[PDB]
């Protein structure tokens, strides 16, 4: 199991 | 290179036996090769390491520069690898860590707070802790996820 | 300020919303004191309205030695019929412990409170939804954010 | 378009929050259906969202003579629970009339609602203290603005 | 489910 | 004419039987007149016999300007005891505002209004059940019709 | 003479 | 009992 | 009523405060007439009183033929001088269209007219600011509201 | 039609042909929408070339919640240098105030636009002698026909 | 100051 | 540019 | 309702 | 200390110069206040005479609830006419945001802008070459240094 | 001008 | 470590997107040492890849006197050929400052850049929204935030 | 790495 | 009042 | 290649 990170800033 | 900005946990209090759900905040400035390994462990003896359960890990990448974040679910403890039941109550410690290629780069420890319906720990002594009988699904948590401690490991990144 | 609070502790966390509310509160005294101090724990069940606010119960402490000192303080848990809706006990609300000297408060801290229910999952939910969830309050468990209070101070004449 | 709505007449008028809405409703049917027409009413409980709309209660009528028909449409009181807030109710609301044929909605009358509460003046009030009411709802009375229908047709295929 | 009553002239 | 009424809103709708009438009215003159206008709200307590109306307040209105004005008319409640038989409030009454020009009337709105008693299905009652009804007049809400006026003109000589 | 709204 | 009337235009 | 105005039209609009009114009156009459028609144009000064009325202009016209006839009518300005204050001259003011026969006034029409100076934002004043604007005359432009005419008509002994 | 507009309102009223345009647009709307209303004002620089439109500004509104709401559009005035000819800012021309969601337009109201010129007899002027005129543009007022609007409407797929 | 109208037609 | 609506009525 | 409070050292 | 700001964000940064001023801002409350938070952005003129000031914009918030809110202002950006000399926008300026409530401000905030034009390089130049600069002023950017803001506090009588 | 406040915790 | 950034002030700031970046640093020599400091600066053309990094420039600083020094780091703008896409220049990017000793890199200090184009409201958009600007380069303009630098140092042997 | 609220 | 990145 | 100037 795996996953892209979320971007916050920028 | 990699800096934890903020944890944050999603689901609190929570039953004993609901998944963690941590929403987790960092920063890094180089487009790392590999993914962030990330791990979440129940102490199930705060003397023994031998009852420690790995309840979960994920990888997260890959890892852009920038101020990422992402929520990690992890599975509950199991009961049955405690060494008594009674143990879950009080308080006892997780460890989130991330490691980068197998090694770990930080640990974040957390106290938590196990009570049971109806029963009153605090006038209570080590003694009649043990003898209460424990209803797991009358358990619940609480991770002062406010007092955060922090142990950081110097690695090797993409040098 | 005569009275300062050093530090408060809750002993039943987490706990049944109908749980009683146990405070370990421990605060400075630098002048000895004529009256005791009153304290109090105020339920916020509005957020827009004070006239939702269920004064849980008080405490009277005295007499009041000089230096640093501590008590428990035990209160009723709310009542869930002053309750606008009755889903309003889920998620976070809010709590004022307050203490006074001679009938002017002097001290408030505030606390936010999570509330949840059992096989609830309130995070992925929207408002509307939760309206609709059918609340079983022998089954919701609070945790007070005890680690950040809001603190309000107000001038008060003492023993003057 | 087959069906026209002609008129509609609120019968219970004023009326409690709780009360049941009564209506009158005449329509012209011009060609012949096959399938009944499918009533509703909502209750707009956010100016902002479309999450706080209580499907209050629908009624099937059918089968459908040509010409012009009346019946009466009973639908239940909205649950007091669902509202964002309390005092949302107080003040001016939505409700929509609405029909469809074979789940398409082909016209919605909404109507504006006053909304009083025994002892209390709006008037006088602002936003601020109207959200500090503490709503007795079963001292809330409306009354339906009827001679103001806001209509809007939609195109269905119908028998065709 | 209901059926209309019916309305003339 | 030379004063013509452009609106009336009834400000508070619905409202109990004993609360005041108010009535924000906005009328248009040409020329500016050198008396006040003299309003006046009757409720009409038999619909057959003169001598049950109440003249429930009036008020001046001055000096009049050219151009267009408003004012609110606050009014006070019929006298109960002054109706031939307390159950005539229930159901439709009528009230009458209206306007004179140095002691001449030139128009007059009048209104239905609609009357109805906490937990009392008035619309399946015949008039013999009606009176039978024991009437509370704590528990009788109106609505007045105030979109639906009937306007009355009447020639007077104004200032000429 | 109908109000404004 | 009298009063002034509000202006509303001008 | 024998004459009656179908449509008056505002040539230069819009206009200098002192620049002449210019109208085109076009009206009907029914059977023909041994008199003059007098027609006046009236600036109105002040809202409260009559006494700052301005008699612009006026103008006899005739002989007046059956049916459909128009006419230019060329009215000069208001005198500054005349007026209570100054800044009275700004936003909306009234003229007064009218027409006699055989010195009786029979039709008046009036019209609001839009006052404004260059460089002023009079929107966002309220009045007492408008007070201390320093008026300059050759600076304010009117627009006369001509689509919008307040009629008032009066009886008449025509030829008989 | 989901949107309707129910008044548009010309704050300045006659201005500067340089002034900023300001209305103040009042629309009725029953769904709440998922997108802005898109507003925008267009100055019609020659009658029979689009080419010479000048998009004078455009403004979104929103979130837009049921019911009847209003704003403000102030929009800067025509560039003066993009006229065909100087002399064409004279006597009447258009404006066309529109609204389009999602990128559809849905409603337009145009407007006739009067201007006139200090000094300046226009009315005599025939189209040969108009051009001859040296505009001075700082010396041109305009009064906008807001009581004749040409509305047209068009079919749009709102939310659905 | 007195003058004559000018007839319109239909 | 974009601005929020301000409500008549209700 | 009261209690006296308990004092605290060093 | 019943309101405080927790923080401001710049949401449009750099800027024109006459681009508004976009600020987030974050605040905290624990009680429901009576009246309105009164926000307010003032541009720093001159730093010696205060005569200078620029009340860009001002925004009413409410009504306050308890918790954690937020809200964007959007100010207009400062008028070039009014600085003492057009050079003066150059180099390091500032703001100031300030909040007060019934009419005493609470806190202020300032913070220093630095405002640069295209082409110029304002590091290498001293005060008197500086005031030569020819000022194009849609060449002018600014960037507010919202990292470092200096917060004053000021008590007042709240709602208490 | 005015608008109200937009929630952030609760 | 025997060199210490003590600060970084950014000279030029807003600054347009194509000026040279203008840095004064002032930092910390413990021991002196025989070689010179090798300086450099690196704009990150992408999150995702090492490989669109651009070297703007490099500086060497020497001989290093102990103590306390400052000097100007001069370096040239990105080249906008080297990017991903022409729209990765708006928004938020980094720059990175860096120093070595004979080829050892001991201190990398990174800053976010907010980067805007005249004429567009980058909050109002989403990514998609980005991508497909027309970016016209020499209307984009950025602002260092220098404010909060990230630090991150590294051991190397100097003079050993 | 305390939470945000 | 920093902002919050 | 350029001298830092001392402080």
């Amino acid at each position: 199991k795996r996953i892209a990170p979320t971007p916050v800033y920028p | 290179i990699v800096n934890i900005l903020s944890v944050n946990v999603l689901n609190n209090p929570a039953k004993f036996s609901d998944p963690y759900k941590f929403e987790i905040t960092f920063e890094c400035l180089e487009p790392l090769k590999s993914d962030l390994e990330w791990k979440l462990t129940y102490v199930g003896s705060a003397t023994s390491q031998s009852y420690d359960q790995i309840l979960d890990t994920l990888l997260v990448g890959p890892i852009p520069i920038g101020i990422n974040k992402f929520v990690f679910e992890a599975d509950p403890p199991n009961i049955d690898l405690l060494p008594q039941l009674s143990d879950v109550l009080g308080v006892t410690v997780i460890l989130l860590s991330c490691a980068y290629e197998d090694n770990e780069f930080v640990r974040v420890g957390y106290y938590v707070n196990n009570e049971m319906e109806g029963l009153n720990l605090q006038e209570m002594d080590d003694a009649e802790i043990k003898k209460v009988k424990v209803d797991i699904s009358k358990v619940w948590r609480s991770i002062l996820a406010e007092k955060p401690r922090v142990t950081r490991f110097n690695i090797q990144w993409d040098n």
